DNA sequence: TATAATGGGAGCTGTCACGGATGCAGG
DNA sequence: CCTGCATCCGTGAATCGAG
C-alpha cells in the first residue's frame, strides 16, 4: 500500500521543491 | 497482430522479450560459489564476474 | 391537477362495484377539457356523485 | 452457527460473509463526531474559569478518566466538599446558560 | 472528401503542429459541425436501400451450371470427394467475390449517395462483407467443428433466408458468441502474464550509456521471388517511429544525427531513401540492448507514443507495454461475431 | 473495493467538451459528501457538520442552498470515469463533472472509442480523487483532453467516428 | 381495428401446451389422482417399490396417499409458507419368524405441489424447476484419441446410480475393463459370469487377431468362484477375500437392481444398439446361485466388430439428441426422493436391530426427517431450483421451457467445453439454435422449440407430416433424432396444391444435410417453420431478415419487458401473441358458454349454461418476484353474453387477449445532433404526457422484532430524540399509514432496541449532565427508506406472537412487512429495445416542438440512428417500420408468420393504399405541394429515388412506397435535405432502469476480516478497484491516486478516519498509513508458521503493529 | 484541456515532475490561505456564484496559474525543508 | 458399571494443456 | 549402468455487475 516507484512516485521527480520569490529571497538573505 | 489489422509498436514486444532473456545458465563456476547448471539473472552474474575477474580470480 | 375519491387512499386502489381502476379513471380525467368563461378564474373544484 | 464461507450464487465468486458489515470498529463518522464533541466540550469549558472547569473535569472524569466524590475534589482544591458541590452547581448552571445562548452542543445530544 | 483516415491524419498533424489544447478544441469543433450536418443530411435506411444487383441472378445461374458440371465430373469418377469439396468451396468463394464487387460497382455508378455505400466508404459504420450479406448472397457458413459447409446461404437479409439457411447461419453465430464469451479468458490471461513479468520495468535514468543497438530491417527476404523486397509501410512505421538513432545516418542529402528522435516524417523519408537504395537497414536504440538496471532509459525507449515526444522519466513502461499488447487480443475476440 | 465511488448508466453527451462529463446531482452529493458538509458549515445552511449531515439524510429536508453550495464544492475539481473491462490505461480517464438532472452519467462521444463503450445499456464507475496530489495527477496526466494519442500505436485514439464522420463526409 | 394476415402455409396441428413439460411430468411422477390399486410403477411409486422391503423382522410397503394442501396458493405466498401436501404411507411390519403382523399408516411430512402454470412455491416465493439435459444411459463406442485404429467402449447407467465402465483394447493385446478408477483384464470378469473358452471362441471367433488377446490359459485354470475371489482382490486390496463378501460387493456393483440402475431409456438404447433384449436394467444377474451375463458379451462383441472394421458397426455422436435426453421436474424430484427414502431405509435397518426385538410398530420404526430434508434440499438450495421470472407472462413461460446442462449430475462450468455448447443437426425442431444466454452459460442453457415435446424415455420429439407418394396426410408423427435420421424430410414451404406436392424438385433433409430431391423420394415433411425456433424467437416478425445474433437479443429482451399500464399489442404480429397469454395464466377466460352477471375491478361473476354461478376474484396490484406489478383488468361489461374460451379479464402485459410487451410508437430513422450516437435513443415528451412506457413497480420492506438477552425489540410510535414532523405518517402502533408518500430517510416502521452495555464516555456523561436530560433506555433501529427509493404505501402485513394463526421462527416476536409501490415514467437512462435486437438507452427527452414532424403537423415519437442498422444486420425492424407505416394510415394491424410472412410487393401495395389516405386528404382540403417538398423532391431525384419529370404527387408516392416521407425539422421549419423512413415500430421498455441501478457512496459498511468496503448497491457498498484498474493507474503513473485507493479510500482505518475528519474540517488529507489487509496477510502467514518481518535499510525489524503483537 | 498545458510540459524534464510541483504548491497555498500567492489581484482565478464572482476555491488552479507566470522556482535540494516551512509560516501565518 | 455382540461405505466418472518429476525398457 | 521416451500428478484457465 506504499507509494509506487513510478511517475510521481519516482525518486527522480519526487523530491522536487516549490518556492515563491518572496519566500525565496527571505530564506536566502537570512 | 499485423494480419488482424493491428498497428502495434515493436517496442512493447521488445520490452517483454527483453524480460525473457533476463536469465542465464552457468556452464562453469570457476572460483565462484555457483554450481554447474544453476540458473540466475544475467545482471547478477555479470556483477559477480566484474567482482571476480577484477579480483584476479 | 388533483383528484380525491371517497374511501380511496391512493392511485393504486380499486373501487368496489366500479370496473375501472383508479389509475384508469385518473387517466380518463386527463382527457377532460374544461373551459373557463371568466379570465379571472384560475382554479375550479368540480364535484361528481353517481351510482347504480 | 452457519459458515461464513457459505456459497452465494451458483458461481464460486461470492461468499456469505461478504455481505456482513462490521458493527464493532467505528465508522469515520463516529470518530469524527467523537472528536468534535470533545473539542466543543473543551470550547464550552473554556467559557468557565480554570478552577470551576477543573472541578467538573475531575467530577465527570474528562481528565484522568475517573469520577471523584466531593471529598477528594475538596481534598485537592483545598476547600470544603460543600464548596466543591457549590462550584459544580455554578459551573453546570453557567454551561446551561452558555448552551441556551450559543446553541452548539445541542446537535450532539444524539 | 473527408472520411475516417483523412480526419485521423488531420488530428495527428494538428497534435504535432498546434499542440494538445488547440487540437482538443478542433475535436470539439469537428464533433459539433459533424453532428449538426449529419442530422440534416437526410441519411435514412429503408429496405430499398439494399440494392440487389442484376448480376446476382446471373452469377447464381452460372454457379449452378458450374456446380452441376462438377457433379458431372464426379459421378463419372474423374475426381475425389476431397477434390469436389475444395472446388465447391472455391466456386462459391469466387462467386461471392464477383457478387460483392458487383454490389459496390453498382453502388458507385448508379447510387453513389446510397446510405449503405456512404456509411461504408466513409468508414462511418460497415465493411463490404456485412453489406454483401445485406445485398448480395450471404456466402459460405462454417461447421462449428471447423472447415466450411458445401451449401452456402444464397439469400440476403433483404430477400429473406430459408429456415435451412438460417439454421446453418446459427451454427457459425453460436461459435462467434462463444468466442466473445469464453475465448476471451485466454487473451486476458496472457495480459496478466505480460503485466507480471514487466511490472517492474520503468524509465529510470536518461541514458544508460550503452554503445549497442539493433538493426531495423527495411527489406524482407521473400521466399517467392527469392529477392529482398520492401516491407509494408505500417510495419516499418511500427519499428522506426518514435525511436532514437544510435548511429548517424546520412541519405538523400539529409543528416540524421546520433540521438535523433525519429519523427513520422523522418520515417517516411527513410522509406523513400530505401526505395532509392541508399539505406537497407536503420540502427536504433532499443530496450533489447538497454543496460539500465530494473528498467529502461529515456534514450533507448524514445517517444511516449501518447504525446509524440521523448518519454518522461518515471513513466511505467512495462505496464503500458503489457496492456497495449494484450488489449487488442482481448478486444478483437469480442468482435469475432461481427 | 474503495470509498467515494459510484456507478450509473451512461448516456451520450454531445454538448460536453472533451474534458467534461455529466454527473447526477444525487451521485455528486454522496461522492463529495464530506466536502459538501464543510462548505455547508462555511455558509449559513447549517450551524455545524452534525446538523448538516442530519439534513442531507432526508430527501424532503433538502433545499436549493445545498445544491448551489455543492456547485462551489466541485468547482475546478475532477472525477475519474472507469469502464470495465479495463484493457489499457485509457480505461480510466479524468473529467470535470457537470451536474445534471436525472440519474444518468453523461459521457463525451469521442472517448467512447477509448473506453470501447456504446450506449446499449453500459454502466460506468465514478471514483473521486481526494488529496490535492491525486487531483493534480488526474487533471494533468489522466485528463481526457491531455490524452489524444494511443500509447500503443502512436496514432490518434480520440478521433471522429459514426455520426461525425458521416456529417463531414456528407 | 382490422387484423389482416399473410402466408400460404396451413399448419395442421396447433402448438402443444407450452407448460406441458412441467405439469404433465410432475403429475406423471405423483399419480395422486390415480387410485393406488391401479397405480403404475413410476416416480414416487417406483421409489417406494425400489426401496422396499427391508430385509434385516421384515418391513413391507403397501400403498401411499397424498392429502389436500393445508393452505391455498395465495395464502402460502402471503404467510411465507410452502405449497405442499401431506404424505401418508401404509406399512405392515412382518416378523419373518413369528409371523406377527402390525400394520399402520405413518406420516412422512409434506411434498411440494406444482401450481397450474407449472411453477412451485417454496417458503412464499414462486420457483421454477428447470429441466436438465445429460448423456442418455446405454453403451457408446467413441474413437480413442490416442490410437487411431482402436476404440473406447463406454457403459453408462443413470446418474448417481452405478459407476461408468470403460472397455479398451491395450497395446499389449488384452482387453481391459475400467471401474471406479481401477483397470483389470476383462477376461476375469467374463470368467465370473460363467463363460468358458469354448463359448468365447464360437461367439467372438469371427474376428481373428483380436480374441487371442482375450485368451489366457491362467484364467480358465480357475473356477468361477476362484476367479471371483481373484477379482475382489483386484478391486478391493487389503480387504479379506471372503467368498460371501466378494459376492456382496460384485453383485452390488453390477447385478444389484437397487444400487446399479440403467435408465428405462438406457435399457431400450442398449437393446437397440446391441440388437438384444434386457430382462432388467442391470448389466448382470444373480440367478440359481451364481452370476449370469446380460450386457458384457454383446458389448465386447460390438467392440471387436468395430475395431475389425465389420460393416454394421458405427461410432456414436454424444452431442446427438438421440443420445442426449431430458430429465424433467418429475424425474429430478423422484431421484432426490429416492435418495431421501434410501436414508430413511437405513434408519429403519438401524432401529430394527436396536431397542425391543419384540415390541415395535411401523410408527416407532420410521424417521421421516431424512426424507423431509432431502425433498426440502432439492426444492431450496438446488441449482435447478430457481427464482421464478415473473417480469412478464412470457418470462415465466420461457423459464418453464428452459433446458440446463448444469446442476447435480450435469456439467461443471470448467468441465464444459464448446463441443457441447455448439448447435447440432439434431437440434432441428427440438432445441432452439437462437435462444441462449450470451453469458458464461452459452450453449449450456437453452430453450425448447415450440412444436417439440419430450417423450417418456426423456428424448425430445418433433412432429412431421406423413407423405406417401405425392399426397400429404394430415396425420402427424413425433420422432426422435435417431428415428428422424432414417427418412427424407422436405420443407414446410414446399408448393402444395390441396394435399398434393406441386414442385418438380423439392428441398429436403437427409440426416441434417440438405438435398434437392424428387417428390417420389419424399417420406415426410416439416409441419411448420415455427417448429425450428423457440416461443420467444417466434414472437419476432420478419425473423428471416435479421442476423442470428440480434435475433438472440430479441428473444432474450422480450423476456425482460416490463408490463406497462398502457401496453399495447404490436402492429405487426406473428400470430402467437394470443396463444402465449393463453398457455400462460395471465389472462382469464370463460369455462363454458354463458352470460356475464357482475363486472368489477375486484371480481367478475358469470352465469353459465349449467345455471351455476361462478365468481372469479381478480388479482390486482400484486408484487411479483422482480417487482413488476401483476394485475388483471376486466374486459367485459355487465350482461355481456360470452362463449367457451372467451376473454373475461386481461392479465399483465395483455391487450384484448394478445401479448403486449411494449407500445406501438411512430419512429423516424435519422441521425439527430449526436444524441442517438452509438445506439443511443431520442424520445418525445409526448410519450410521457399520454403515459406511454409507464409502469408500476412495487417493493417489499420487511422488519423483525426479536427477543434479545438485552431485552425485547418493540415496534412502537415512540422513538427517542425525534421530531413530530418525522412521525407524521405513522399510526399509533409505529407503522406508516396506508396511502402515505415516503421518501429516502423517512421511517416505514419504527422499532426500539435496548442499548448495548457500555461505559458512556466522560464526554457523554458530562453532556447528559449539562442538558439535564437522562439518557433514554432504548435505541432507535427503524426500517427506513433506502437512498434512491420510495413511493406510496399500498399494503401493510403485520404478524405477531401470541395472536392466533401466526408463529414465527424462535426468538422473533413480531414480523411486519410494508408494501411500497410507485408508477415509473420513462426517464433518461432507461433501456428501450425492439424485437429485432435493436437496443439502447434514452439519451434525450425533447420538447414536442424540437421534434421532427410530418407535413400534416404530426411529430414522431422516437428518433433512431440509421448507423445501428447496417453493421448489426437486422433488417426486420425496417420492414416492421414500413408495414407499420402502411398500417398507421390504413388503421389496421397485421399478422406476419415467421418465414411465411408478408413479402415486399404486398407491403408496397399496402403503402400505396395508405398514401391515398395520406395525400388524398391534403388535396381534398385544398392544399397543393409545399415549396420545401419541392426542394426535397429535387434532392430526391438527384438521389435517384424518384423518376425525374413526373408530377410531385407521383414522386411523393414513389418515395412513400420506399417507406420514406418528407420530414420537417421542428427547430428550423426547414425540411430535412432528404426523405426519411418513418413508421410504427413495436418498442419495449426493458427491466433495466436507472432507478434500480444508480448508486453512490462516500463512506459506509466495511467487511469483517479485510475491513474493506462492502459491494453492491443493496449493501451500500463501494465500487471494486480491480488489479486491472490498478494497472490503469500504474500505466498512467498516478502514484498518489493509487495510494489513495489502496489506503485512505478503502483499507486504512486510522487514515480514513483522519481523512474524513480532515475534509469536514477543511484540512488537507493526512499521510496514508499501512493498510489493514496487509496486516491480515502477515498474521495469516504467521498462522502458516511463516515469519514475515518488515525491515528498514539497516535490516532491523520494524513493527507495523505498533507494539500490540509483541510481549 | 488545462490552460497552456503544452507550455507546462515544456517547463519540465518530465511531466510527472510538473505534477509534483503543482501539487506541492497547491498544498502551500491551501494551507497558508492563498496569501502567499504571486498572482496579482487581476490574475486571481475567479468563480461565478449566485451572489458574485469570488476567488477560485480550487488550489490546483492557482498552482498551475502561478506556474504559468514563471514567478516560481522549481528544483531539488534548494532549501532545508523545516526552514522553508517555518519561514512561510513567518511571512504568512497559518 | 455385566446375556452376547469383535475388519466401512460410498464412490460422481462429457476440460485441457502445460511443466516437471518418476519410472520404464533399451543401447 | 546412463540416455531417451512414456507417463504421472499438480497447476492454471479475462473484467465489472448482481446473487
Ligand atoms: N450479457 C452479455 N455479456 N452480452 C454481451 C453483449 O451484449 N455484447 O454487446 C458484447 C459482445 C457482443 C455479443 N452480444 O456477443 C460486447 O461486445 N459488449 C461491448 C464491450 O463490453 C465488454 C464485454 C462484453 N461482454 C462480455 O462478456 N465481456 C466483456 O468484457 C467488452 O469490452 C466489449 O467490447
Ligand atoms: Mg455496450
Ligand atoms: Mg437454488
Ligand atoms: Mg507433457
Ligand atoms: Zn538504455
Amino acid at each position: 500500500g506504499r507509494l509506487i516507484p513510478a511517475g510521481t512516485g519516482s525518486d527522480f521527480v519526487r523530491f522536487t521543491q516549490v518556492v515563491d520569490q518572496k519566500t525565496l529571497k527571505a530564506i536566502e538573505e537570512a | 497482430y499485423r494480419a488482424q489489422g493491428v498497428k502495434l509498436h515493436d517496442k512493447h514486444i521488445e520490452i517483454v522479450v527483453r524480460q525473457m532473456m533476463k536469465y542465464v545458465e552457468v556452464t562453469d563456476p570457476g572460483d565462484s560459489r555457483l554450481l554447474e547448471g544453476q540458473v540466475l539473472e544475467k545482471w547478477d552474474v555479470e556483477a559477480l564476474n566484474e567482482r571476480l575477474i577484477a579480483e584476479g580470480k | 391537477t388533483s383528484v380525491y375519491i371517497e374511501d380511496v387512499l391512493h392511485e393504486f386502489s380499486t373501487i368496489p362495484g366500479v370496473k375501472e381502476d383508479v389509475v384508469e379513471i385518473i387517466l380518463n380525467l386527463k382527457e377532460l377539457v374544461v373551459r373557463f368563461l371568466n379570465p379571472s378564474l384560475q382554479t375550479v373544484t368540480l364535484l361528481l356523485k353517481a351510482e347504480g | 452457527p452457519v459458515s461464513l464461507e457459505t456459497p452465494i450464487g451458483d458461481e464460486k465468486d461470492s461468499f456469505y460473509g461478504d455481505f456482513i458489515p462490521d458493527e464493532h470498529l467505528p465508522s469515520p463518522v463516529d470518530a469524527a463526531t467523537q472528536s468534535l464533541l470533545s473539542e466543543e466540550l473543551e470550547k464550552a469549558l473554556s467559557k468557565l474559569s480554570e478552577r470551576e472547569a477543573m472541578v467538573l473535569k475531575l467530577r465527570k472524569g474528562l481528565i484522568d478518566g475517573r469520577e471523584h466524590t466531593l471529598e477528594e475534589v475538596g481534598a485537592f482544591f483545598g476547600v470544603t466538599r460543600e464548596r466543591i458541590r457549590q462550584i459544580e452547581n455554578k459551573a453546570l448552571r453557567k454551561l446551561k446558560y452558555h448552551e441556551s445562548r450559543t446553541r452548539k452542543l445541542r446537535d450532539f445530544l444524539d | 472528401p473527408q472520411e475516417k483516415n483523412s480526419l485521423k491524419d488531420l488530428v495527428y498533424q494538428a497534435f504535432l503542429r498546434l499542440g494538445m489544447e488547440k487540437t482538443a478544441r478542433l475535436l470539439d469543433a469537428l464533433k459539433y459541425y459533424g453532428f449538426t450536418f449529419s442530422t440534416t443530411s437526410g441519411i435514412t435506411i429503408g429496405i430499398d436501400d439494399a440494392v440487389i444487383p442484376e448480376e446476382k441472378k446471373q452469377y447464381l445461374e452460372e454457379a449452378d451450371r458450374k456446380l452441376l458440371q462438377i457433379e458431372q465430373a464426379y459421378e463419372m469418377g474423374f475426381l475425389t470427394d476431397r477434390e469436389r469439396y475444395d472446388q465447391i468451396l472455391q466456386l462459391w468463394t469466387e462467386t461471392t467475390e464477383k457478387v460483392t464487387q458487383a454490389v459496390f460497382k453498382n453502388f458507385e455508378e448508379n447510387y453513389p449517395f446510397n446510405p449503405l455505400y456512404v456509411m461504408a466508404q466513409s468508414g462511418a459504420r460497415g465493411n463490404p462483407q456485412q453489406i454483401r450479406q445485406l445485398c448480395g448472397l450471404r456466402g459460405l457458413m462454417q461447421k462449428p467443428s471447423g472447415e466450411t459447409f458445401e451449401v452456402p446461404v444464397r439469400s440476403s437479409f433483404r430477400e429473406g433466408l430459408t429456415v435451412l439457411e438460417y439454421f446453418i447461419s446459427s451454427h457459425g453465430a453460436r461459435k462467434g458468441g462463444a468466442d466473445t464469451a469464453l475465448r476471451t479468458a485466454d487473451s486476458g490471461y496472457l495480459t496478466r502474464k505480460l503485466v507480471d513479468v514487466t511490472h517492474e520495468i520503468v524509465v529510470r535514468e536518461a541514458d544508460c550509456g550503452t554503445t549497442n543497438y539493433i538493426s531495423v530491417p527495411l527489406f524482407q527476404p521473400d521466399e517467392v521471388t527469392r529477392s529482398l523486397r520492401l516491407r509494408k509501410r505500417a510495419d516499418i512505421e511500427a519499428g522506426l517511429y518514435g525511436r532514437v538513432l544510435a548511429r548517424e545516418v546520412e541519405v538523400l542529402g539529409v543528416r540524421l544525427e546520433e540521438g535523433r528522435y525519429l519523427s513520422m516524417d523522418d520515417v517516411h523519408l527513410l522509406i523513400k531513401a530505401a526505395e532509392a537504395g541508399e539505406i537497407q537497414e536503420v540502427p536504433v536504440r532499443s530496450p533489447l540492448t538497454c543496460q539500465t538496471r530494473y528498467g529502461v532509459c529515456q534514450k533507448c525507449y524514445g517517444y511516449d507514443l501518447s504525446m509524440a515526444r521523448p518519454v518522461s522519466i518515471g513513466e511505467a513502461v512495462g505496464i503500458v507495454a503489457a496492456q497495449s499488447i494484450g488489449e487488442p487480443g482481448t478486444q478483437l475476440t469480442m468482435r469475432t461475431f461481427h | 473495493r474503495v470509498d467515494y465511488s459510484g456507478r450509473s448508466v451512461i448516456v451520450v453527451g454531445p454538448q460536453l467538451k472533451l474534458h467534461q462529463c455529466g454527473l447526477p446531482k444525487r451521485m455528486a452529493l454522496e461522492l463529495f459528501k464530506p466536502f459538501l458538509l464543510k462548505k455547508m458549515e462555511e455558509k449559513g445552511i447549517a450551524p455545524n457538520v452534525k446538523a448538516a449531515r442530519r439534513m442531507l439524510e432526508r430527501q424532503r429536508d433538502i433545499k436549493d442552498e445545498v445544491w448551489d453550495a455543492l456547485e462551489e464544492v466541485i468547482h475546478g475539481k475532477v472525477v475519474l470515469l472507469n469502464r470495465a473491462p479495463t484493457l489499457h490505461r485509457l480505461g480510466i480517464q479524468a473529467f470535470q463533472p457537470v451536474l445534471v438532472e436525472g440519474q444518468s452519467i453523461q459521457l463525451h462521444p469521442l472517448v467512447c472509442e477509448a473506453f470501447n463503450a456504446d450506449f446499449d445499456g453500459d454502466q460506468m464507475a465514478v471514483h473521486v480523487p481526494l488529496s490535492s496530489f491525486a487531483q493534480a495527477e488526474a487533471r494533468i496526466q489522466m485528463l481526457s483532453a491531455h490524452n489524444l494519442l494511443s500509447p500503443a500505436s502512436g496514432e490518434p485514439l480520440a478521433k471522429p467516428s459514426r455520426d461525425i464522420i458521416l456529417g463531414l463526409y456528407y | 381495428m382490422e387484423i389482416k394476415r399473410f402466408g400460404r402455409i396451413r399448419e395442421v396441428i396447433p402448438l402443444p401446451p407450452l407448460t406441458e413439460i412441467q405439469v404433465e411430468s410432475y403429475r406423471r411422477a405423483l399419480q395422486a389422482d390415480v387410485p393406488p390399486e391401479k397405480r403404475e410403477n413410476v416416480g414416487i411409486q417406483a421409489a417406494f417399490r425400489e426401496t422396499f422391503p427391508i430385509e434385516e423382522l421384515v418391513l413391507d410397503f403397501l400403498e401411499y396417499r397424498l392429502g389436500e394442501p393445508p393452505f391455498p396458493q395465495d395464502e402460502c405466498r402471503e404467510k411465507d409458507l410452502t405449497y405442499q401436501a401431506p404424505l401418508y404411507a401404509r406399512l405392515q411390519l412382518i416378523h419373518k419368524d413369528t409371523g406377527l403382523i402390525k400394520e399402520d399408516e405413518v406420516f412422512l411430512g409434506h411434498i411440494p405441489l406444482m401450481t397450474e402454470d407449472g411453477s412451485f412455491i417454496i417458503n412464499g416465493a414462486d420457483r421454477v424447476i428447470v429441466s436438465q439435459i445429460h448423456r442418455s444411459p446405454g453403451v457408446y463406442f467413441t474413437p480413442d484419441p490416442a490410437r487411431p485404429g482402436r476404440y473406447i467402449a463406454s457403459i453408462i447407467p443413470l446418474p448417481k446410480r452405478g459407476p461408468w465402465i470403460d472397455l479398451e483394447v491395450e497395446p499389449n493385446g488384452v482387453v481391459s475393463m475400467k471401474v471406479n478408477k481401477r483397470k483389470f483384464p476383462l477376461v476375469l470378469l467374463l470368467r465370473v459370469l460363467g463363460y468358458d473358452q469354448e463359448t468365447l471362441a464360437r461367439e467372438l471367433g469371427a474376428y481373428g487377431e483380436l480374441v487371442q488377446g482375450l485368451m489366457d490359459e491362467s484364467v480358465f485354470a480357475m473356477r468361477p468362484e476362484e476367479a471371483l475371489i481373484r477379482l475382489f482382490t483386484l478391486l478391493r486390496p487389503g480387504d479379506p477375500p471372503k467368498r460371501d463378501k466378494a459376492v456382496a460387493y460384485v453383485y452390488g456393483l453390477i447385478a444389484d437392481p437397487r444400487r446399479y440402475d440403467l435408465g428405462e431409456a438406457g435399457r431400450y438404447k442398449a437393446e437397440e444398439k446391441l440388437g438384444i433384449r434386457l430382462s432388467g436394467r442391470t448389466l448382470a444377474r444373480f440367478e440359481d446361485g451364481e452370476f449370469k451375463d446380460e450386457v458384457f458379451l454383446p458389448t465386447l462383441r460390438y467392440l471387436f466388430a468395430l475395431t475389425a472394421g465389420v460393416p454394421g458397426h458405427e461410432v456414436d455422436d454424444i452431442d446427438h439428441l438421440g443420445n442426449r435426453r431430458i430429465r424433467t421436474v418429475g424425474e429430478l424430484m423422484t431421484d432426490q426422493f429416492r435418495v431421501g427414502l434410501a436414508r430413511l431405509a437405513r434408519g429403519v435397518r438401524e432401529r430394527m436391530l436396536m431397542g425391543s426385538e419384540d415390541s415395535l410398530t411401523p410408527a416407532k420404526l420410521v424417521n421421516s426427517r431424512p426424507l423431509e430434508a432431502a425433498i426440502r434440499e432439492f426444492f431450496s438450495r438446488s441449482q435447478l431450483s430457481q427464482f421464478k421470472d415473473e417480469t412478464n407472462p412470457l418470462s415465466s413461460l420461457r423459464h418453464k421451457r428452459r433446458i440446463s446442462a448444469l446442476g447435480p449430475g450435469g456439467l461443471t462450468r470448467e468441465r464444459a467445453g464448446f463441443d457441447v455448447r455448439d448447435v447440432h443437426r439434431t437440434h432441428y425442431g427440438r432445441i432452439c439454435p437462437v435462444e441462449t444466454p450470451e453469458g458464461a452459460n452459452i450453449g449450456l442453457i437453452t430453450s425448447l422449440a415450440a412444436y417439440a415435446r419430450v417423450d417418456e424415455l426423456g428424448f425430445i420429439r418433433t412432429p412431421y407430416r406423413r407423405v406417401v407418394g405425392g399426397v400429404v396426410t394430415d396425420e402427424v408423427v413425433y420422432m426422435t433424432a435417431t428415428e428422424e435420421d432414417r427418412y427424407t424430410i422436405a420443407q414446410a414451404n414446399t408448393p402444395l396444391e390441396g394435399n398434393r406436392i406441386a414442385a418438380e424438385r423439392v428441398v429436403a433433409r437427409r440426416k441434417g444435410e440438405p438435398v434437392i430431391v424428387s417428390p417420389e423420394e419424399v417420406e415426410f415433411m416439416d409441419v411448420s417453420p415455427k417448429q425450428v425456433f423457440s416461443v420467444n424467437t417466434n414472437l419476432i416478425p420478419f425473423l428471416e431478415h435479421d442476423d442470428a445474433n440480434r435475433a438472440l437479443m430479441g428473444s432474450n429482451m422480450q423476456t425482460q419487458a416490463v408490463p406497462l399500464i398502457r401496453a399495447q399489442a404490436p402492429v405487426v404480429m406473428t400470430g402467437l401473441e394470443e396463444r402465449v397469454v393463453r398457455d400462460s395464466l395471465a389472462a382469464l377466460y370463460a369455462e363454458e358458454d354463458g352470460e356475464v352477471a357482475k363486472v368489477d375491478g375486484n371480481r367478475i361473476v358469470v352465469r353459465y349454461e349449467d345455471g351455476r354461478l361462478v365468481e372469479y376474484p381478480l388479482r390486482r396490484f400484486y408484487r411479483s418476484n422482480q417487482g413488476t406489478a401483476l394485475d388483471q383488468r376486466p374486459r367485459v361489461v355487465v350482461g355481456q353474453r360470452v362463449r367457451k374460451g372467451d376473454l373475461l379479464a386481461d392479465g399483465p402485459a395483455s391487450e384484448n387477449g394478445f401479448l403486449a410487451l411494449g407500445q406501438n410508437v411512430l419512429v423516424a430513422i435519422m441521425p439527430f445532433d449526436g444524441y442517438n450516437f452509438e445506439d443511443a435513443i431520442v424520445i418525445s415528451e409526448e410519450l410521457l404526457k399520454r403515459d406511454f412506457y409507464t409502469s408500476i413497480h412495487i417493493e417489499r420492506y420487511e422488519i423483525e422484532a426479536r427477543d434479545t438477552k438485552l431485552g425485547p425489540e418493540r415496534i412502537t410510535r415512540d422513538i427517542p430524540h425525534l421530531s413530530e414532523a418525522a412521525l407524521r405518517d405513522l399510526d399509533e402502533e409505529g407503522v406508516v399509514r396506508i396511502g402515505a408518500e415516503v421518501k429516502p430517510g423517512d421511517i416505514l416502521v419504527g422499532r426500539t432496541s435496548f442499548k448495548g452495555e457500555s461505559e458512556p464516555t466522560p464526554e457523554e456523561r458530562l453532556l447528559r449532565s449539562i442538558f439535564g436530560e437522562k439518557a433514554r433506555d432504548v435505541k432507535d433501529t427503524s426500517l427506513r427508506v433506502p437512498p434512491g427509493e420510495g413511493g406510496i404505501v399500498v399494503r401493510t402485513v403485520r404478524l405477531r406472537r401470541g395472536d392466533p394463526g401466526v408463529e414465527l421462527k424462535p426468538g422473533v416476536r413480531e414480523v411486519v412487512r410494508v408494501y411500497v409501490a410507485q408508477k415509473r415514467k420513462l426517464q433518461v437512462g432507461d433501456k428501450l429495445a425492439n424485437r429485432h435486437g435493436n437496443k439502447g438507452v434514452v439519451a434525450k427527452i425533447l420538447p414536442v416542438e424540437d421534434m421532427p414532424h410530418l407535413p400534416d403537423g404530426t411529430p414522431v415519437d422516437v428518433i433512431l440512428n440509421p448507423l445501428g442498422v447496417p453493421s448489426r444486420m437486422n433488417l426486420g425492424q425496417i420492414l416492421e417500420t414500413h408495414l407499420g407505416l402502411a398500417g398507421y394510415f390504413l388503421g389496421q394491424r397485421y399478422i406476419s408468420p415467421i418465414f411465411d410472412g408478408a413479402k415486399e410487393p404486398e407491403i408496397k401495395e399496402l403503402l400505396a393504399q395508405a398514401f391515398e389516405v395520406y395525400f388524398g386528404k391534403r388535396k381534398g382540403e385544398g392544399f397543393g405541394v409545399d415549396k420545401r417538398e419541392v426542394e426535397v423532391l429535387r434532392r430526391a431525384e438527384k438521389l435517384g429515388l424518384v423518376t425525374p419529370g413526373k408530377t410531385p404527387e407521383e414522386q411523393l408516392k414513389e418515395l412513400f412506397l420506399q417507406g420514406k416521407v418528407v420530414l420537417y425539422d421542428g427547430r428550423t421549419g426547414e425540411p430535412i435535405e432528404g426523405p426519411i423512413v418513418v413508421g410504427q415500430m413495436f418498442i419495449m421498455k426493458l427491466y433495466h432502469m436507472v432507478e434500480d441501478k444508480m448508486h453512490a457512496r462516500s463512506t459506509g459498511p466495511y467487511s469483517l476480516i479485510t475491513q474493506q468496503p462492502l459491494g453492491g448497491k443493496a449493501q451500500f457498498g463501494g465500487q471494486r478497484f480491480g488489479e486491472m484498474e490498478v494497472w490503469a493507474l500504474e500505466a498512467y503513473g498516478a502514484a498518489h491516486t493509487l495510494q489513495e485507493m489502496l489506503t485512505l479510500k478503502s483499507d486504512d482505518i486510522e487514515g480514513r478516519n483522519a481523512a474524513y475528519e480532515a475534509i469536514i474540517k477543511g484540512e488537507d488529507v493526512p499521510e496514508p498509513s499501512v493498510p489493514e489487509s496487509f496486516r491480515v496477510l502477515v498474521k495469516e502467514l504467521q498462522a502458516l508458521a511463516l515469519d514475515v518481518q518488515t525491515l528498514d535499510e539497516k535490516d532491523n525489524p520494524v513493527d507495523i503493529f505498533e507494539g500490540l503483537a509483541s510481549k | 484541456a488545462e490552460p497552456g498545458i503544452d507550455k507546462l510540459f515544456g517547463m519540465v524534464d518530465s511531466k510527472y515532475r510538473l505534477t509534483v510541483v503543482v501539487a506541492k504548491r497547491a498544498q502551500q497555498l491551501l494551507r497558508h490561505g492563498f496569501k502567499n500567492t504571486v498572482l496579482e489581484p487581476e490574475e486571481r482565478p475567479k468563480m461565478q456564484t449566485l451572489e458574485g464572482l469570488f476567488d477560485d476555491p480550487n488550489a490546483v488552479t492557482w498552482a498551475m496559474k502561478e506556474l504559468l507566470t514563471g514567478r516560481l522556482v522549481f528544483g531539488e535540494n534548494l532549501v532545508p525543508e523545516d526552514r522553508l516551512q517555518k519561514e512561510m509560516e513567518r511571512l504568512y501565518p497559518v
